[PDB]
C-alpha cells in the first residue's frame, strides 16, 4: 500500500491564524492529493482535488500544495467553523489509501466552566438504579478533572464522562459526568457532590446535594 | 436544444494520465461535429467506421469521449489492432471500433523546464486489456520467479511509470493530447444527434 | 444538485449478511466512478469498494475482500455493497461517494449509515428527567439502550439554543447512556414548558420527555 | 466538400519508374484517407492501397503488396503511387479515391491517370481506304486507321458535316505494339458520284494530320 | 479476404422498367456497434470516374436520384433502378469497406433493352496501297445489330482463321439503342498473295442462318 502520513497529528491555533498541515506519501504520487474536510457527525467535504486545485462552494481560505511525496493544506484564516479533522487521500490507484487525519481545534480565551448537579430523579429510584449528573458547561481549554465524592468518600470505577466537540461558534466545551451507584448505596449515604478542577478556576468548584430535598 | 458538452473534453485545463484515462458518456444533447473537423488545430484525425463528413446527418444512442495524454510515437497505437504498451496495458479499442481519434500536440501546455513527471503509464501488466477497461491497481509485478509481496526490489517493479516531459524532447517523446469519441445505437431512443438529425 | 441517499444499515448477528444502498440522482449512477468507504467509530476512513465508470471494473480492499461486492443498478440508479460474514470489526459508519476523475477523488458523499456487528440484543432507552433546581440548566437522561444511534430534539425542534447532547458512552452492562441538556434563562423556567424528544430507531421507540421543577 | 486532382497522363518504356500525384483541396482534408484503385483496360476496379496522409499509416491489397509504394506528403496535400521498373503489364488507369475515414465508403474520386507501359515509340498512322463494293438500297465505306502509338487519334467525315451513320469503332492493340482502328460511315447515298467522302484523321501526339478520300475502286 | 460475386454479368432492360442486380459476399459485413452493413454501389460510365451511388447497403448519396435503393442484409444485397432511364446504361459495382483489403464486385453492364435486329454485314478487301508495304488486312462490318452477342469467323479458301483477327464494338447508340462489331483479318502479303477467296461468316440471332460476305482477291 501507499502509506500516507500526516503532521501534525493535532494542533491549536487561535482565529484568524494561518494553519500549516503537512502530508507525506511512501511513494511519489505526482499530483494525484486529495484533501478531505470532517466535521463531527458528517460526511467528509472534499476541500482539495490534484494537490491544488479547490473544489466549488470552497472558500479561498483553503489552499493546497506539493507534489511528488509532499503535500501542503493551509487555512488562511482560521475560523471557528474549521474545527475539524483534515485528511489527504492519494488518488495515484488502487488501493485507496488515507492519512490519519489531523485535528484542528479553535484556541480561544481560558473559559471556566459553570458547574450544575442533577440529583436522581424518582422513576430511576423506582427501576432501582441512582444516576447522578454532573454539568460542565461552556469552558475551555478542554482539561477539566471531575471528582465524585460521597460522605466526602473519594469515588473510583463507579462514573463515566463524555465530552462535546468543541463549538462551532464559541469554540467551548461541555462535558457530562454520570455517577451510577445502586439504589440501596444511593439510600445509604447522604452527601453527594461534584468538585470540578479547571485552569479557568482559582481553586475547584464544588457542586452539592443532600439526598432528598427541593 | 441542449448543446452536446464536447468543450468540455477538448479544451480541459489538463488531462487524465493515459492508465488512469477518463471517460464522459454524452446523449441527450445537439453537436455540431463541423467544430471539430473544420479545426486547424489537431494534429491527426482517424476515424474509423463512421465518416465524420457524415455525422451532422446522424443520430446515435450514446458518445463516449474518452481522453487522455500519450507521447507521440504512441499515438497511433490509439486504434484497434495496435500492438503495444498503451494498446496492451493502458488503453484498448475493439476490432470494430466506430468513432474517431483525434490528438493534437500539447508541448507548450504540458512539458515544462525543469520536467512534467505527473503524466504516467501503465508498464507492467499481467494480460492485456479488454477493450475500454481501465486499470488503476499499483499491485507489484512480479516480473520473474520470486514472488514479491508487496515490496519493490529485484524482479519486483511497480507498474506505474511517469513520462518525463521536458519542452526540449524530440516530437516522438513530446506530449500529445487525446479525445476518443466512440458511437454507439442500441435498442434505445438516438438522442445525441447533429443538427440536421 | 447531485445527492446520495443511503439506507439499509443496522444491528446484525456476527457472521451474518447485511446489503447497503446508496440511492443517486443529479447524475446517472454508471457515468461516474463510485466507491465505499467505512469509518469505525472515532477512527479514520478506510476506503472498502469501488466500482468503475469504464468497464465496471470494481476494487476492494484486502480487509473485506471475498466478503464484499459492489454492484449497481442502472434502472434503479443505485449502488449497492453486499455484505458477508461479517465481524465485529465490520462496525462502522459507512459511506458511499462519487468520484469525477479516473483517479479517485470522492467529491460527494451519502450522508453514512452505520452498520453495527454484535450478539447483543436491542432495547430501547429509558428516559429519565434531569430537573432544574432552584441562567439555570436542565436535561434528559436517555440510559440503557442498544444499539446506536438515539436522536433527541427539544420542544419539536424549536428550542435548538444552548443545547448540548452528549456522545453517548457504554457502560459495563453492554447498553449504550447518554444525556442532553439544555441552559435557559433563569426566570423562564415558570413560564415555559420544556419537552424532549427522544427517537431509537432501532428499537422504533419514540418518548416525549416532560421534564419539570 | 472535397475534391481530388490527379497528375496527367503517361507514356512509358518498360523498366522505368513512375511516380503519380493525386492532390486534395477542400474542408478537412485532415479526415481523408486516400486510395488507389487500377482499372486495366475492358475489366474492373482493383483495390491497390489506402494511406492517411496524417501520419503515412499505408495498407497494400495482398494482390499488390510488394509491387508499389504508396506515400503522401502532407504539407501539400498530396498522396502518391510509384512504381520502380514499370512492365507493359502495368498499363491501366489508376483512380485515386477518398474517404473520411477507415471502413468508409470512397465518396470523392480522381479523375484518373491513363498509364501507358510499352517499348514502342510515337508514331502517325497510316490511313488506308474501306472502299465501298461496286455490288450494293444502303452502301458502306470507311477508313483504316493503322499502325499509331500512342493513342488517340480522332476521326471526322467530310469536316464533320456527315454525323449520321458514322460509328468510329474503340481502338485495339497490335502485336506489334502499334494501335489501330475502323471509321465508318453508313452512307446510304447511292450517289457514289462527286458526292465527296474525306475522312479526317489527327493524331496530335505525333502533329499527324492526314485527309484521305475514300472512292470506289 | 470477403469476396463479393455480382449477378448478373449483363442485364437489358426496358425504358422505365425495374433492373436488379445482386451482390454476395463471402462473409457478413455487419458492424454490431451501430447495426450497419459496410456494402456500397458505385455506378461508372464510359471515360468516367465511378460514382457513389449508395452506402451503408441502403442510404442514397447526397444527390443521388430516388429511383436507385439499396437493400440486403447479411450476405445478400441488391441495387434495383425501379424506372431505368436513357442516363443509366452504365457498369455497376458493389464494394465492401468492412475491412481492408477493400473489394469490389465483378461489375453488371446495364443496357437497354431492344427488339431483335440483324446486322448488315460487309466486307472490305485490302487497299493496294497498304499492299505495298506488305501487310493486308481485310476488314468485316457488323452494322447496328441487337442483342451483342454475335460471332463472326474468317475463312481463307475455306480454311479457318485463328489468332489472326482482332474485332471491335461501339457502345450501345443513344438512338438506335444497338451495336456495331469490325473484325481484322491481318496477314502478310505472300500468305495473302497464296489464297482466293476471302469470307467473312456472321452469325446471329437476327440471322436464320450465318451471312457470309465474301470477295475473290483481284476481281472487280
Ligand atoms: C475549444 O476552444 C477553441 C478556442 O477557444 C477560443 O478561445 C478561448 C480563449 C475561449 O474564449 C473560447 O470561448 C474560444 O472559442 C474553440 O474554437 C473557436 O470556436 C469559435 C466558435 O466556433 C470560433 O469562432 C473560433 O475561431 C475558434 N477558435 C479556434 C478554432 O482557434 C472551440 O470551439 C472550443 N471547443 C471545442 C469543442 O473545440
Ligand atoms: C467549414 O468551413 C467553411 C467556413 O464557412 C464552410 O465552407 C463550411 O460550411 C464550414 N462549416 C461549418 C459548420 O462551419
Ligand atoms: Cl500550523
Ligand atoms: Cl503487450
Ligand atoms: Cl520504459
Ligand atoms: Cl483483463
Ligand atoms: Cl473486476
Amino acid at each position: 500500500d501507499i502509506q500516507m502520513t500526516q503532521s501534525p497529528s493535532s494542533l491549536s491555533a487561535s482565529v484568524g491564524d494561518r494553519v500549516t498541515i503537512t502530508c507525506r506519501a511512501s511513494q511519489d504520487i505526482a499530483d494525484y492529493l486529495n484533501w478531505y474536510q470532517q466535521k463531527p457527525g458528517k460526511a467528509p467535504k472534499l476541500l482539495i482535488y490534484y494537490a491544488s486545485n479547490l473544489q466549488s462552494g470552497v472558500p479561498s481560505r483553503f489552499s493546497g500544495s506539493g507534489s511528488g511525496t509532499d503535500f501542503t493544506l493551509t487555512i488562511s484564516s482560521l475560523q471557528p467553523e474549521d474545527f475539524a479533522t483534515y485528511y489527504c487521500q492519494q488518488g495515484l490507484g488502487m488501493p485507496i489509501t488515507f492519512g490519519q487525519g489531523t485535528k484542528v481545534e479553535i484556541k480561544r480565551t481560558v473559559a471556566a466552566p459553570s458547574v450544575f448537579i442533577f440529583p436522581p430523579s424518582d422513576e430511576q429510584l423506582k427501576s432501582g438504579t441512582a444516576s447522578v449528573v454532573c454539568l460542565l458547561n461552556n469552558f475551555y481549554p478542554r482539561e477539566a478533572k471531575v471528582q465524585w465524592k460521597v460522605d466526602n468518600a473519594l469515588q473510583s470505577g463507579n462514573s463515566q464522562e463524555s465530552v462535546t466537540e468543541q463549538d462551532s461558534k464559541d469554540s467551548t466545551y461541555s462535558l457530562s459526568s454520570t455517577l451510577t451507584l445502586s439504589k440501596a448505596d444511593y439510600e445509604k449515604h447522604k452527601v453527594y457532590a461534584c468538585e470540578v478542577t479547571h485552569q479557568g478556576l482559582s481553586s475547584p468548584v464544588t457542586k452539592s446535594f443532600n439526598r432528598g430535598e427541593c | 436544444t441542449n448543446l452536446c458538452p464536447f468543450g468540455e473534453v477538448f479544451n480541459a485545463t489538463t488531462f487524465a494520465s493515459v492508465y488512469a484515462w477518463n471517460r464522459k458518456r454524452i446523449s441527450n444533447c445537439v453537436a455540431d461535429y463541423s467544430v471539430l473537423y473544420n479545426s486547424t488545430s489537431f494534429s491527426t484525425f482517424k476515424c474509423y467506421g463512421v465518416s465524420p463528413t457524415k455525422l451532422n446527418d446522424l443520430c446515435f444512442t450514446n458518445v463516449y469521449a474518452d481522453s487522455f495524454v500519450v507521447r507521440g510515437d504512441e499515438v497511433r497505437q490509439i486504434a484497434p489492432g495496435q500492438t503495444g504498451r498503451i494498446a496492451g496495458y493502458n488503453y484498448k479499442l475493439p476490432d470494430d471500433f466506430t468513432g474517431c481519434v483525434i490528438a493534437w500536440n500539447s508541448n507548450n501546455l504540458d512539458s515544462k523546464v525543469g520536467g512534467n513527471y505527473n503524466y504516467l503509464y501503465r508498464l507492467f501488466r499481467k494480460s492485456n486489456l479488454k477493450p475500454f477497461e481501465r486499470d488503476i491497481s499499483t499491485e507489484i509485478y512480479q516480473a520473474g520467479s520470486t514472488p514479491c509481496n508487496g515490496v519493490e526490489g529485484f524482479n519486483c517493479y511497480f507498474p506505474l511509470q511517469s513520462y518525463g516531459f521536458h519542452p526540449t524532447n524530440g516530437v516522438g517523446y513530446q506530449p500529445y493530447r487525446v479525445v476518443v469519441l466512440s458511437f454507439e445505437l442500441l435498442n434505445a431512443p438516438a438522442t445525441v444527434c447533429g443538427p440536421k438529425g | 444538485e447531485v445527492q446520495l441517499l443511503e439506507s439499509g444499515g443496522g444491528l446484525v448477528q456476527p457472521g451474518g449478511s447485511l446489503r447497503l444502498s446508496c440511492a443517486a440522482s443529479g447524475f446517472r449512477i454508471s457515468d461516474e466512478d463510485m466507491g465505499w468507504v467505512r469509518q469505525a467509530p472515532g477512527k479514520g476512513l478506510e476506503w472498502v469498494s469501488y466500482i468503475d465508470n469504464a468497464g465496471a471494473s470494481t476494487y476492494y480492499a484486502d480487509s473485506v475482500k471475498g466478503r464484499f461486492t459492489i454492484s449497481r443498478d442502472n434502472s434503479k440508479n443505485t449502488l449497492y455493497l453486499q455484505m458477508n460474514s461479517l465481524r465485529a470489526e465490520d462496525t462502522a459508519v459507512y459511506y458511499c461517494a462519487k468520484s469525477h476523475y479516473a483517479n479517485p477523488s470522492f467529491d460527494y458523499w451519502g450522508q453514512g449509515t452505520l452498520v453495527t456487528v454484535s450478539s447483543a440484543s436491542t432495547k430501547g432507552p429509558s428516559v429519565f428527567p434531569l430537573a432544574p433546581s432552584s441562567t439555570a440548566a436542565l436535561g434528559c437522561l436517555v440510559k440503557d439502550y442498544f444499539p446506536e444511534p438515539v436522536t433527541v430534539s427539544w420542544n419539536s425542534g424549536a428550542l435548538t439554543s444552548g443545547v448540548h447532547t452528549f456522545p453517548a458512552v457504554l457502560q459495563s452492562s453492554g447498553l449504550y447512556s447518554l444525556s442532553s441538556v439544555v441552559t435557559v434563562p433563569s426566570s423562564s423556567l415558570g413560564t415555559q414548558t420544556y419537552i424532549c424528544n427522544v427517537n431509537h430507531k432501532p428499537s422504533n421507540t419514540k418518548v416525549d420527555k416532560k421534564v419539570e421543577p
